[PDB]
C-alpha cells in the first residue's frame, strides 16, 4: 500500500525522474499494473520503457515502445508514433549486440520495415495538409492517419490513390516490392506532369529548375533500383518536355549526371533512343535534338574525363569514338541544312577530342 | 518464483564468469555452430557486468545479518531447494574476503563454498587462499571473454573466418560497450590494479599462501592487466579510438616510466602499440578500388577536430615522464 500511494504521488506531481530512481522490486509490477487499468495507458507506458532503459532492459524497453507506435490513440500523433519506432529499434539494437537471439533479429527487422511504412504514412499525411487543406475530407482524413500505424494496401486505397498522390504511390510500391514497369512509368509521368503544371504561372528558367529539383531529389532515392527509375523512358518524356517548352538541351544531360546515372549508361540511353527513329522528333521539327543532347554529354565528358572511373575510360572513349562514327554517317544521308552542318562540324571536334584523350 | 532465483544470480564472482569465457572461446575460437545460440543467451544476460567490468557486487547491511544468522536459520544457496547451516569458521572467512575485496557477505560465501569445492584441486591451501585465486580467475576470465569479443569484431587486422550474423551480433555487443566509456574504465583498471598493493592488503589478513600460491596470484593479476591492455590494442588494431579515447590514452602514456633495464614493460608496451595503430594510414596505400569506402570508416576523417586536437596535445604540452616515447608518438604522428 505505502508503495503505490508513493509511486502514485511522484507520478502526479511529474517526478518522473526521481520515480525511475527508485530501486524498487513493486515498481515494475505497478506500471505494468497501471498500463492495462488507467485511462492514461500512455503515460504508465511511457514511465515503464524508461524504467527499463535504465535497468539496461533493451528488450523489454524496445517491445514496451512498439506496443506504444501500434496503439490506437487519437493522443499519439504519427510523429511520435515515429520517435517510438526509432526508439523501439535503438533500444532493439543495443539488444542484438548483447543477445544473439534469432527472434531479436527478426524484431529489429519487422520494427525497420515498419518505420519505413509510417515514413510513407507521414509523408502522404504532410503531403495532404500541404495540397489539399481546402479539401473537407482532409481534416478527417489527417486524423485517421495519427490514430494508427495503417497498411500498406490501406494507404495505397484508401489515401494515395483517391488524392492521385503519384510520388507516394511510387514509395508505396518501392516499400512493397511490387514491381509493375508500366504503373511506374505512369506514376513518373504523372508526377513530371503534376509539377510542369503546378508551375504554369513561373517564369521558364523557374519551371526548369523547379522540375530539376524535383526530379533529383527522387532520382537520388530510386536511382539505384532501376525497377523503379525507368532511365529510358525518363530521359524520352523529358527531352520531349525539353522539345515541347524550347527549354536548353543539356537539361536531362545535366539532371541525369547529378542523380549520379553513369555516363556510358546515359550514352547507351540516348544511343538507343536516336536508333530508334521515333517519327515524334521530325513531326516536332526538331530531328538534330538527340544529336545535340549526345554532343552535351560527349563534350562534358572530353572536359571532365575523372566524371567516368579511369579503369573503363579508355574502353568508354573507343565506344563514344564508334559511336560518333556511326552519326556523322547518318548525318551525311540526311538533307544539308545549316544546323546539321553545325552538328556534323560539332561532331568532327568532338572526335579530334576524344582521339587525344585515346 | 524465477525473479527469486535471478536475484541469486547477480551474487557469484567466479562460475558465472568461467561459463562466460568458456561459451566465448566455443563460439569465436572453436566456430562450434551450436555454441552461437549460447553466446547470444549469455552476452545478453551478462551485458551489466562487463559495461560495468570488474566491480564487486555491493555490501548490504540485510545481508550481513542473514550470513551472521545463517549457523542457526540457514541460508539458501544456488541450485540447493534446502537451507544450509553454516559453520562459524566459514562465517568468519566470509567476513574477512567481504572486507578484503569489499563484495556483498552472500557473494563471499558463495566464493568460498566454490573454494572449498575447488580446494581438492588446489593441494595445501586453504578455501580461503583458493578463493583468492578463483576471484583473480574469474575477472581473468572477463577480461579473456572481453579480448576474443573485439578481436571477433569486424575490422582491418584480426579477420577470423565467421559467419556475417556473428560477426553482426558481436559487433554491435562490443559498440554499446564502447558507448558505455569503456577505454576510461580499462586505463583506470589498469592504473589501479597493483601486484605489490594486492599482496600488502593479503599479508594484512595473513591470505598469502605457499611460493606457488604467491606466484599464481601474480600470474592472474598481470593476466588481468595484459587482457585488458590487449583488449585497447585489439580494438584499435580493428578500428580507430574516437577522438576522447585517444586523448585518454595519451594522457595515460604522459605518465609512464620505464624499468630498471631500459625496456617498457608488457602492459605498457601492448598500450603504446595501441597508440601507433591509432594513428595508422598506411591502409590508404594499399588498394584504389574500395578507397573511398575506407576513407568514410577511418574516425580521422569523420571529425573535423581529431587531427586538430592531436596535434595541439602533441605540440604544445609538458615533457612526459618518458621523452623517448613522446618521440616515438611524434614521429608516428608526423610520418601519418
Amino acid at each position: 500500500l505505502f508503495n503505490i500511494a508513493l509511486f502514485n504521488w511522484l507520478i502526479q506531481a511529474d517526478l518522473t525522474d526521481k520515480l525511475l530512481e527508485l530501486n524498487s522490486p513493486f515498481l515494475e509490477p505497478h506500471l505494468v499494473r497501471m498500463a492495462k487499468l488507467d485511462q492514461n495507458k500512455v503515460r504508465y507506458m511511457d514511465l515503464l520503457w524508461r524504467y527499463y532503459e535504465k535497468n539496461r532492459n533493451f528488450s523489454n524497453a524496445a517491445r514496451v515502445v512498439a506496443k506504444l507506435a501500434d496503439m490506437h490513440s487519437p493522443e499519439i500523433s504519427l510523429k511520435q508514433r515515429l520517435e517510438y519506432i526509432s526508439r523501439a529499434i535503438l533500444s532493439a539494437k543495443s539488444s542484438t549486440t548483447m543477445s544473439t537471439l534469432a527472434a531479436d533479429g527478426e524484431f529489429l527487422h519487422e520494427l525497420e520495415e515498419k518505420l519505413e511504412v509510417a515514413r510513407i504514412q507521414l509523408q502522404i499525411q504532410e503531403t495532404l495538409t500541404r495540397q489539399y487543406s481546402h479539401h473537407s475530407t482532409v481534416g478527417d482524413a489527417v486524423s485517421q492517419l495519427d490514430s494508427q500505424l495503417m497498411d500498406i494496401t490501406k494507404m495505397f486505397g484508401q489515401y494515395a490513390d483517391p488524392f492521385r498522390l503519384s510520388e507516394c504511390k511510387l514509395a508505396i510500391i518501392h516499400c512493397a516490392g511490387h514491381s509493375d514497369p508500366i504503373l511506374v512509368q505512369t506514376l513518373w509521368q504523372d508526377i513530371i506532369d503534376k509539377e510542369l503544371s503546378d508551375s504554369m504561372g513561373n517564369s521558364s528558367v523557374d519551371r526548369m529548375q523547379s522540375l530539376h529539383l524535383k526530379i533529383t531529389s527522387l532520382g537520388k532515392i530510386y536511382a539505384s533500383t532501376p525497377r523503379y527509375f525507368p532511365l529510358e523512358f525518363l530521359v524520352k518524356y523529358l527531352e520531349q518536355q525539353v522539345c515541347n517548352f524550347s527549354w536548353d538541351a543539356g537539361f536531362v544531360t545535366y539532371t541525369m549526371q547529378e542523380i549520379n546515372v553513369p555516363v556510358p549508361k546515359l550514352l547507351e540511353v540516348y544511343d538507343h533512343l536516336f536508333k530508334a527513329r521515333d517519327p515524334w522528333w521530325s513531326r516536332m521539327k526538331k530531328p538534330l535534338h538527340l544529336l545535340e543532347s549526345i554532343y552535351i554529354l560527349l563534350s562534358g565528358y572530353v572536359q571532365e574525363p575523372s566524371k567516368v572511373p579511369s579503369y573503363e575510360r579508355r574502353r568508354f572513349t573507343t565506344l563514344c569514338l564508334d559511336a560518333i562514327s556511326c552519326y556523322l554517317v547518318e548525318l551525311q544521308s540526311m538533307d544539308p541544312a545549316p544546323a546539321l552542318l553545325n552538328t556534323v562540324s560539332n561532331f568532327k571536334s568532338l572526335q579530334a577530342k576524344l582521339e587525344r584523350l585515346s | 518464483m524465477a525473479a527469486q532465483l535471478a536475484l541469486n544470480s547477480e551474487a557469484s564472482l567466479w562460475g558465472p564468469y568461467r561459463e562466460i569465457w568458456q561459451t566465448v572461446l566455443s563460439a569465436l575460437i572453436k566456430r562450434q555452430p551450436e555454441a552461437v545460440h549460447s553466446l547470444d543467451i549469455v552476452l545478453k544476460k551478462y551485458k551489466p557486468d562487463f559495461i560495468s567490468l570488474f566491480k564487486n557486487p555491493p555490501k548490504s547491511a540485510q545481508q550481513h545479518e542473514r550470513v551472521q544468522k545463517a549457523s542457526t536459520e540457514g541460508i539458501p544457496i544456488k541450485g540447493t531447494q534446502r537451507t544450509r547451516i553454516l559453520e562459524e569458521q566459514l562465517i568468519k572467512e566470509a567476513f574477512i574476503l567481504s572486507d578484503l575485496y569489499n563484495i556483498g557477505e552472500i557473494a563471499a560465501v558463495e566464493l568460498l563454498l566454490i573454494g572449498e569445492q575447488q580446494q581438492p584441486t588446489f593441494h595445501g591451501l586453504t578455501r580461503g587462499l583458493v578463493a583468492i585465486l578463483l576471484y583473480w580467475d574469474g575477472k581473468s576470465c572477463m577480461a579473456e571473454s572481453l579480448l576474443h569479443l573485439i578481436q571477433a569484431r569486424k575490422g582491418k587486422t584480426f579477420t577470423l573466418d565467421h559467419s556475417p550474423e556473428v560477426v553482426s551480433m558481436v559487433t554491435r555487443f562490443t559498440d554499446d560497450l564502447m558507448e558505455q566509456g569503456l577505454t576510461n574504465k580499462i586505463l583506470t583498471l589498469i592504473s589501479q590494479i597493483d601486484v605489490n598493493n594486492e599482496f600488502d592488503k593479503l599479508k594484512k589478513e595473513r591470505g598469502l599462501g605457499n611460493k606457488k600460491h604467491r606466484k599464481e596470484v601474480s600470474d592472474l593479476i598481470k593476466e588481468c592487466q595484459q587482457s585488458l591492455a590487449h583488449s585497447l590494442y585489439s580494438w584499435s588494431c580493428q578500428t580507430p579510438l574516437n577522438r576522447e579515447d585517444t586523448l585518454l590514452l595519451i594522457g595515460y602514456l604522459e605518465k609512464v616510466t620505464v624499468e630498471g633495464d631500459g625496456s617498457l614493460d608488457k602492459v605498457n608496451l601492448t598500450l603504446l602499440m595501441s597508440l601507433l595503430y591509432c594513428l595508422d594510414v598506411g591502409f590508404l596505400e594499399q588498394g584504389t578500388d574500395d578507397r573511398e569506402e575506407l576513407m568514410k570508416q577511418a574516425s580521422m576523417f569523420m571529425d573535423r577536430q581529431y587531427i586538430a586536437a592531436i596535434h595541439n596535445r602533441l605540440q604544445n604540452t609538458q615533457p612526459w615522464k618518458s621523452p623517448g616515447m613522446q618521440a616515438t608518438v611524434r614521429l608516428a604522428w608526423a610520418l601519418a
